[PDB]
């Protein structure tokens, strides 16, 4: 059989299972048939092509359907009490209740509510009419076509890149630096001062007249004469209305710091300044590396030039090793993008942006949870690939003696050490929760054990929380840091010491016993991969593992059982984990924004101390709404969140027979079929042309774990947006 | 001002040119 | 199933074919091509 | 057994137990929503579940206590 | 199919013969051990990886290893 | 070299009892390419599963033993 | 044998428990009006909120059983 | 009897002996002082 | 002027009164009464409930510093006579046997002994036998 092309044992499997296994090791293109370096990068880099030209495509499709079937030049005119538009509804499948219940928004037909906060996203960016989408929509369109052309032609033969080029780390790094980030940053201050501002001011702004219009009034003057500060003379004043020219300043480069009053968002100039300066900076740390003159750094004696007497070899060889090693490249850019998702997430619902977004709860909760999990999943596939690195990739006599190989020297230290500190967090805050929650429920909630997170409180003072009366740093008056004369410190103080925002909300007991569990959560999760990375090479159980490759299922029954020993098992028994933490984390990160939101702080304050609060109050207490979406009495718009929350029930138990039920007794089953169907007449006439038999040990982890996390995902995503809408959307 | 028909089959013909590319690009990823 | 925006008949010709048309189609394709024994 | 024990509970509340009034009327402890809720999987979960678990999750501070207490304990 | 390797550290107890199930491996003469014989996988085609060698095994380390690979129709035991 | 009563320590760095102590309990001399044999109070994992014990007797060579005493 | 004699223990220990901490006596006089009970929870740290009020003066878990309907049946 | 005495000794016997004594200690020094949130 | 948010239970209000209906926890009629004595003295929140401040001050000393005193000393006290009678067994001839059936004798003999445990603890590691080389323990292959 032709398929797989790219593994012949695969393709004379006569099963079924030639198809699966094909589809799962697709796009692994180091293990394929007659695979060169050459080839491997250059496809690797057609594909990069694609994905980017797929990312393209999806924006221009979200903006092409908001622009479409959405009401965005309504929404406009009354950010604050209409709901933003996903796209159209089509279903022959729906009735009369359905339709009726489904025509929201003021729309004409059945439409969807957008959640991604896309309209407050392009109301801040200048956006303001529906061709100026369509525009967007046509232009992303033809920049995925370009970039698909450009997959093409770089796969052409005489357009082909060399090995060399591909492993130019010092030119990478300087154009991705200074061009890719900093010219980037550079042109999003360009077009937030040229256009977004002006319209956020009133001023309309666009292709036709943006030559004709300058941004400042004594403009590229000042800039070239050295007199900055012209620009940043009479900023927004505080009776500023967005949109329009009312109150409006004519600064372009401001540091007023907090909230603009009216959207509760960071000035726009701000962004402006910030963007201007880390592009700045960006473009001068891109003129650091040698490529082909004279001038630059090295990476190479850098890193062979940083050798202490406590770590032996120090950093040595270590640019060949990640030069020469994808998945330490692919595990590094993993790890940083899932950190910097999560300050993403962080910093973003409690810096808001984007106007009018820190009043639309529901769109904030529901960004937060999405970038969380992104971050979760990016981080635990970095862990991933670099236990792949440890298996294939690392070569232990040309790391001798440096930081690699000393990681694998005191590794046995590392785990039980992470072991150690598991078991100390998890007991003693599994201790505290059972102590109050048996306290209590016999009737005496007064001798619960209430920890005062002394420390976050006193980090929140040194920014200038006036609250707990720490008196420290910022919030000292006559310390030094708090007279500076910084052009931020009273717009930053005044958001701060306000309660009307997320800006360093306040802290109680609660909150110190949650931040606890997550550090658990976290440790435990990093115990699990890092266990999996350091022991893909081999244990005592197996000295030699990495001759069984990355992913096997188990080495039988002998020598005590073996069921789970490679590291692709880590990282399927670390995604539990993930989830589970990415749980506690947005159950916290939810209540207490719910609490926030509806002004009764103090619910969450005091039944947060104890796991029956947790149960009763958010869980129980949020599903009335969401659980009544279709009723045996009618249909409202949270009918479609309900039956996704029931699917994610359903799938979630669905995953527990992969992962509980194993093969032996679905292959006899399979064999009874098999035994049935070609004793059956009428039905003899008919076979198989691939020999049916059951999923295989690892395949059938993957799918559990597959349907597991489906379930996970919808169902918790189905009961955040319908309690949330319900509540307040 | 909402859009109109001629806009969508535009938007339409105009997304067909990056469906070409795209089957030219799988076709070539394939070899 | 009735829709206000511009150009409303196209969902009622472009939904089926993404939801009959395309999927058996492309699964008639791949069942072909997965099954297509030999030149490889 | 769990469907079995689910099912004699729900129709036992919904359609014999009760209180009996001096006239003759018999009023069902969680009336007559077995006939129209059972036939959903969201009835069984809104209806049985989430409905009748306020008990227990309501347990805390009284003599029931330790029921809910138990409660959390099998989850 | 699956390949099975003997290493240098076989004493020849013969056990990994005994317990195969399919057939597979063979004790030929050698001179490395006491008993002077080693484990050989001939008919190699035919093991299914069951693993009952490596269970049986008695050395720190198996001195016969299986590496499960291409997938047949004896491979996966198939009865149709 | 190595004797009756030797304690020894095991450098083979893939057999259960690397770094672990043993005692010699024979020694074969011929043409024997793992001549030494070397008891533990240990067991190691071999064993069907579900096994209560292992194997506490195995054969080095003279190069992968490190004398103690 | 040995499971036997386990299962008289259980018996006995049942009927010393109904016979010296219930309020069986005091449920036969009125039983439309008092809740049957036949343990008794020291106040040890607070448990002592399970003595629960089972009618007539009586404080206790209530037993759900049925031993006190067996034994008024066995006379 | 030796054999008794051996019996006694083992580890389920001497763990559930230390476990009740050590239950009974802080039984009864919660009974005779009770609600120790702290050293006051 | 610390713990702005945090007021002494002697004056909030919302202490004083639930206080008077605390629950008695014994058998005893007036604990509840001694309970709200007790915690009167604390910092309570504005819910009225006692909270423990662990920042190292000493005026709050008692929430965890002598608490962690005690459950060191007495978790050092077990660990240390754990580990000396596994090491006192280890050389007999059947020290697994020894594992399961106690060396009752013996074993009291270790239990009576451990509160000396931090002076044998630091003697023990200036001799050196307290922790073994690296090179003399087993370890996977890497
Ligand atoms: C990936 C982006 C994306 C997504 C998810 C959707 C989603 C949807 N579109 Mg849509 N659309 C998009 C981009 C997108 N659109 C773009 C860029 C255009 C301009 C050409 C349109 C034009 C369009 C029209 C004219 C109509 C829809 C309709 C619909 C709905 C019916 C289902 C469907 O797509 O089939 C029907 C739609 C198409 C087949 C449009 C072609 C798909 C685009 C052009 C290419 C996307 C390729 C994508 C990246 C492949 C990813 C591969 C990956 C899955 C492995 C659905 C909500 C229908 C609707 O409103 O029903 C209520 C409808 O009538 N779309
Ligand atoms: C019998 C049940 C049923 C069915 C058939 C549908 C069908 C539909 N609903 Mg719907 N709905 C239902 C019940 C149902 N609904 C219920 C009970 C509710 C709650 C009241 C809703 C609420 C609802 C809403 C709110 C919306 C819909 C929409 C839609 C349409 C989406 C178009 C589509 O699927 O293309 C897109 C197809 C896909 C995305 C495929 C995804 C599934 C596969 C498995 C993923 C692909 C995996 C893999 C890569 C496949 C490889 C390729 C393959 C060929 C091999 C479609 C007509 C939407 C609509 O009208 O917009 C067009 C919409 O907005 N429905
Ligand atoms: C100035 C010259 C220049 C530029 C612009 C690029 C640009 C790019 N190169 Mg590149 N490259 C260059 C020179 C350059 N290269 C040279 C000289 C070499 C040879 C030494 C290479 C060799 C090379 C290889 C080998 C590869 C690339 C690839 C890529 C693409 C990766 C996708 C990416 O990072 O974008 C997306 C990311 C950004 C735009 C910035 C990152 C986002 C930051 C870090 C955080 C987010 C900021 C902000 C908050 C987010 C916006 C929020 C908003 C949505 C609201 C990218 C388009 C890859 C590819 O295949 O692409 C086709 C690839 O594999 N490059
Ligand atoms: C830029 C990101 C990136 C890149 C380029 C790669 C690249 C690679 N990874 Mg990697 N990985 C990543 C992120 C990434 N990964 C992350 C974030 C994780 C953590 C989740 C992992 C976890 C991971 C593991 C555990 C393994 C790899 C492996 C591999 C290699 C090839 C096998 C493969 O993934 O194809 C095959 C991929 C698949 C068959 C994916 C199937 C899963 C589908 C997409 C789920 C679909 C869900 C379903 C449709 C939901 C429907 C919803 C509907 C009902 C509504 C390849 C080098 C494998 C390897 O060792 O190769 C060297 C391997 O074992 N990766
Ligand atoms: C609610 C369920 C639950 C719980 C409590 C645990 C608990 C634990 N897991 Mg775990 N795990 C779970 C679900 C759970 N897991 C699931 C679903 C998966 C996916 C398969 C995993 C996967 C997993 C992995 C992969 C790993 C763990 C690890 C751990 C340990 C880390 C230490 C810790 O967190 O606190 C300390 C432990 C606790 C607080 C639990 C003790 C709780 C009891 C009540 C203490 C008292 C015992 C009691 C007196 C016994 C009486 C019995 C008697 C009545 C018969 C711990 C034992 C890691 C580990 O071993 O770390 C060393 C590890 O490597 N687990
Ligand atoms: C993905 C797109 C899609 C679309 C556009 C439809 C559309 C439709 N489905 Mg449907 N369906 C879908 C996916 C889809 N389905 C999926 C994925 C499932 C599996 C769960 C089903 C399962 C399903 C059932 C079980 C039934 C339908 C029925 C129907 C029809 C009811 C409306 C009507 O007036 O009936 C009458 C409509 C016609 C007579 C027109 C026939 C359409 C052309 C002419 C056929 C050629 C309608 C044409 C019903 C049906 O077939 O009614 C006859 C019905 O009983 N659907
Ligand atoms: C199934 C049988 C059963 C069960 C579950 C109970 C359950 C109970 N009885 Mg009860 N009882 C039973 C049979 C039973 N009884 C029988 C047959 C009799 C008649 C002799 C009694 C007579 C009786 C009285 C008189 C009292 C109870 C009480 C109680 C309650 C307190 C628990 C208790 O006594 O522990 C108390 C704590 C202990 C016994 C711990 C002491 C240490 C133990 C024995 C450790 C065991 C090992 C020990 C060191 C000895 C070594 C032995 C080794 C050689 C093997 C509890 C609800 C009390 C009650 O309800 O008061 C309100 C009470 O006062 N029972
Ligand atoms: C960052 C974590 C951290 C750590 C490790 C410590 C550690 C310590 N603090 Mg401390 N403290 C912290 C944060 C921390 N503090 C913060 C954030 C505050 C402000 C609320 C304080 C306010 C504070 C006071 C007021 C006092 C301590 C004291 C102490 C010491 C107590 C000595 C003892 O009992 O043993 C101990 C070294 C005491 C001291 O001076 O010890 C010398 C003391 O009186 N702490
Ligand atoms: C907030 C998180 C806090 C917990 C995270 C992890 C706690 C682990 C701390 C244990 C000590 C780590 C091992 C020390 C590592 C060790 O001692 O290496 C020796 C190293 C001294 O390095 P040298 O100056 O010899 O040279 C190192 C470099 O020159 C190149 O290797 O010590 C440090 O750098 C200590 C700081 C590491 C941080
Ligand atoms: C000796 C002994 C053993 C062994 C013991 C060993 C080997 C111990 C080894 C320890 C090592 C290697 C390292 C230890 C590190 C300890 C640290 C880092 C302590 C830090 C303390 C801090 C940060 C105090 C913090 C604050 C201190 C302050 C008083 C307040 O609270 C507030 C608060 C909590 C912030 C056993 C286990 C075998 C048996 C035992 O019985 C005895
Ligand atoms: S994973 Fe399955 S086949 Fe492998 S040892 Fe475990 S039970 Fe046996
Ligand atoms: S794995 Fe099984 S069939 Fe193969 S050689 Fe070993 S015992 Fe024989
Ligand atoms: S079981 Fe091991 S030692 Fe014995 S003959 Fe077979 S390979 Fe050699």
């Amino acid at each position: 059989t032709k398929f797989p092309k790219f593994s012949q044992d695969l393709a004379q499997d006569p099963t079924t299972r030639r198809i699966w296994y094909g589809i799962a090791t697709a796009h692994d293109f180091e293990t394929h048939d007659g695979m060169t370096e050459e080839n491997l990068y250059q496809k690797i880099f057609a594909s990069h092509f694609g994905h980017i030209a797929i990312i393209f495509l999806w924006t221009s499709g979200t903006l092409f359907h908001v622009a479409w079937q959405g009401n965005f030049e309504q929404w406009i005119k009354d950010p604050l009490n209409i709901r933003p538009i996903a796209h159209a509804i089509w279903d022959p499948h729906f009735g009369e209740g359905a339709v009726n219940a489904f025509t929201q928004a003021g729309a004409s037909n059945p439409v969807n509510i957008a959640y991604s906060g896309v309209y407050h996203w392009f109301y801040t960016i200048g956006m303001t009419t529906n061709q100026e989408l369509y525009s967007g929509a046509v232009f992303l369109l033809v920049l995925a076509s370009l970039f698909l052309f450009a997959g093409w032609l770089h796969l052409q033969p005489k357009f082909r890149p060399s090995l060399a080029w591909f492993k130019n780390a010092e030119s990478r790094l300087n154009h991705h630096l200074a061009g890719l980030f900093g010219v980037s940053s550079l042109a999003w201050a360009g077009h937030l001062v040229h256009v977004a501002i002006p319209e956020a001011r009133g001023q309309h702004v666009g292709w036709d007249n943006f030559l004709s219009t300058p941004p400042h009034p004594a403009g590229l003057m000042p800039f070239f004469t050295g007199n900055w500060g012209v620009y940043a003379a009479d900023p927004d004043t505080a009776g500023h209305i967005f949109g329009t020219s009312e109150g409006a300043g004519t600064a372009i480069l401001t540091f007023l710091g907090g909230f603009h009053p009216q959207t509760e968002s960071l000035w726009l100039t701000d962004i402006a300044h910030h963007h201007l300066a880390i592009a700045v900076i960006f473009i001068i740390a891109g003129h650091m590396y040698r490529t082909n003159w004279g001038i630059g750094h090295s990476i190479k004696e850098i890193l062979n030039a940083h050798k202490g007497p406590l770590t032996g070899a120090g950093h040595t060889n270590l640019y060949d090793t990640i030069n020469n090693s994808l998945h330490f490249q692919l595990g590094l850019a993993l790890a940083s993008l899932g950190v910097i998702t999560s300050l993403v997430a962080q910093h973003m619902y409690s810096l808001p942006s984007y106007a009018f977004i820190a009043q639309d709860h529901t769109t904030q909760a529901a960004l937060y949870t999405h970038h969380q999990y992104i971050a979760g999943f990016l981080m635990v596939g970095a862990f991933a690939h670099g236990a792949i690195f440890f298996v294939r990739d690392y070569d232990p006599v040309a790391n001798k003696d440096n930081v690699l190989a000393r990681m694998l020297e005191h590794k046995e230290a590392l785990i039980s050490h992470l072991s150690w500190v598991s078991l100390f967090l998890g007991f003693h805050t599994l201790g505290l929760y059972v102590h109050n929650d048996v306290v209590v429920a016999f009737g005496t909630p007064e001798k619960q054990i209430l920890i005062e997170p002394v420390f976050a409180q006193w980090i929140q003072a040194t920014s200038g929380k006036a609250l707990y009366g720490f008196d420290v740093l910022l919030s000292n008056p006559d310390s030094i840091a708090s007279t500076t004369g910084a052009a931020w410190l009273p717009g930053w103080l005044d958001a701060i010491n306000s309660g009307t925002n997320s800006l360093f909300l306040t802290i109680g007991p609660g909150d110190f016993l949650v931040h606890h569990a997550i550090a658990l959560g976290l440790h435990t999760t990093a115990l699990i991969l890092i266990k999996g990375a350091l022991d893909a090479r081999g244990s005592k159980l197996m000295p030699d593992k990495k001759d069984f490759g990355y992913s096997f299922p188990c080495d039988g029954p002998g020598r005590g059982g073996t069921c789970d020993i490679s590291a692709w098992d880590a990282f399927y028994l670390a995604m539990f984990w993930m989830l589970n933490t990415l749980g506690w984390l947005t159950f916290y990160w939810h209540w207490k924004h719910l609490g926030v939101w509806s002004g009764n702080v103090a619910q969450f304050n005091e039944n947060s101390t104890y796991l029956m609060g947790w149960f009763r109050d958010y869980l129980w207490a949020n599903s009335a709404q969401l659980i009544n979406g279709y009723n045996p009495y009618g249909v409202n718009n949270l009918s479609v969140w309900a039956w996704m929350f029931l699917f994610g029930h359903l799938v979630w138990a669905t995953g527990f027979m992969f992962l509980i039920s194993w093969r032996g007794y679905w292959q006899e089953l399979i064999e009874t079929i098999v035994w049935a169907h070609e004793r059956t007449p009428l039905a003899n006439l008919v076979r198989w042309k691939d020999k049916p038999v059951a999923l295989s040990i690892v395949q059938a982890r993957l799918v559990g774990l597959a349907h597991f996390t489906v379930g996970y995902v919808l169902t918790y995503a189905a009961f955040l947006i319908a309690s949330t809408a319900g509540k307040f959307g | 001002m909402a859009l109109s028909d001629t806009q969508i089959l535009a938007a339409l013909v105009v997304a067909l040119l990056p469906a070409f590319l795209a089957f030219r690009l799988s076709t070539e990823l394939y070899k | 199933m009735d829709g206000s925006y511009a150009a409303s008949y196209l969902p009622w010709i472009l939904i089926p074919m993404v939801g009959w048309l395309f999927p058996a189609v492309t699964m008639g394709l791949l069942f072909i091509h997965i099954e297509s024994e030999g030149e490889g | 057994l769990s469907i079995v024990i689910f099912h004699f509970s729900w129709k036992m509340q919904s359609d014999v137990w009760g209180t009996v009034s001096p006239d003759g009327s018999v009023t069902h402890v969680t009336l007559g929503n077995f006939a129209q809720s059972a036939i959903t999987i969201n009835g069984w979960l809104r209806d049985f579940l989430w409905a009748q678990a306020a008990n227990v999750i309501n347990s805390y501070g009284s003599a029931l206590s330790a029921y809910g207490i138990m409660f959390l304990a099998g989850h | 199919s699956h390949s099975v390797k003997i290493y240098d550290t076989c004493i020849g107890c013969t056990q990994c013969v005994r317990a195969c199930p399919l057939d597979v491996l063979e004790m030929v003469p050698w001179d490395g051990c006491k008993a002077a014989q080693i484990a050989s996988s001939p008919r190699t085609e035919d093991c299914v990886g069951c693993k009952r060698c490596e269970t049986a095994c008695p050395t720190d380390f198996l001195s016969i290893r299986v590496y499960l690979g291409a997938e047949t129709t004896r491979s996966m035991g198939l009865a149709y | 070299a190595l004797n009756r009563g030797d304690k020894v320590r095991i450098k083979r760095t893939e057999s259960y009892w690397y770094g672990d102590v043993g005692t010699v309990a024979s020694v074969e001399k011929s043409g024997i390419l793992y001549p030494v044999i070397v008891r533990f109070d240990r067991v190691n994992y071999n064993g069907f599963s579900g096994s209560a014990s292992g194997v506490n007797t195995n054969n080095f060579a003279e190069n992968e033993l490190e004398l103690v005493q | 044998f040995g499971h036997l004699a386990v299962v008289f223990v259980w018996l006995s220990g049942m009927y010393f428990h109904g016979a010296k901490f219930s309020n069986y006596e005091g449920w036969l006089a009125d039983p439309t009006h008092i809740k049957p009970s036949a343990q008794v929870v020291w106040p040890i740290v607070g448990q002592g909120i399970l003595n629960g009020d089972v009618g007539g003066g009586f404080h206790g878990i209530q037993i759900t059983s049925g031993l006190f309907y067996l034994w008024r049946a066995s006379g | 009897m030796d054999g008794l005495k051996s019996f006694l000794s083992t580890a389920p016997v001497m763990i559930m002996a230390l476990l009740t004594f050590t239950a009974g200690i802080l039984i009864e020094f919660n009974r005779f002082y009770p609600d120790l949130l702290f050293h006051p | 002027d610390d713990f702005a948010n945090l007021t002494p239970c002697s004056e909030n209000p919302a202490y004083l009164a639930k206080s008077k209906n605390f629950l008695n926890t014994t058998n005893d009629p007036n604990s509840g009464k001694i309970r709200a004595e007790r915690y009167a003295s604390a910092l309570c929140g504005p819910e009225g409930y006692p909270h423990l401040i662990v920042d190292g001050r000493f005026t709050h000393a008692g929430d965890f510093l002598i608490p962690s005193i005690l459950f060191l000393y007495i978790a050092g006290w077990i660990g240390w006579v754990g580990r000396s009678y596994l090491i006192e067994i280890r050389e007999s001839k059947n020290p697994e046997m020894q594992e399961v059936v106690i060396n009752v004798p013996l074993a009291i003999k270790k239990m009576l002994g451990g509160f000396l445990w931090p002076l044998a603890a630091v003697g023990e590691y200036t001799s050196g036998k307290l922790v073994m080389k690296d090179s003399e323990i087993p370890t996977s292959p890497r």
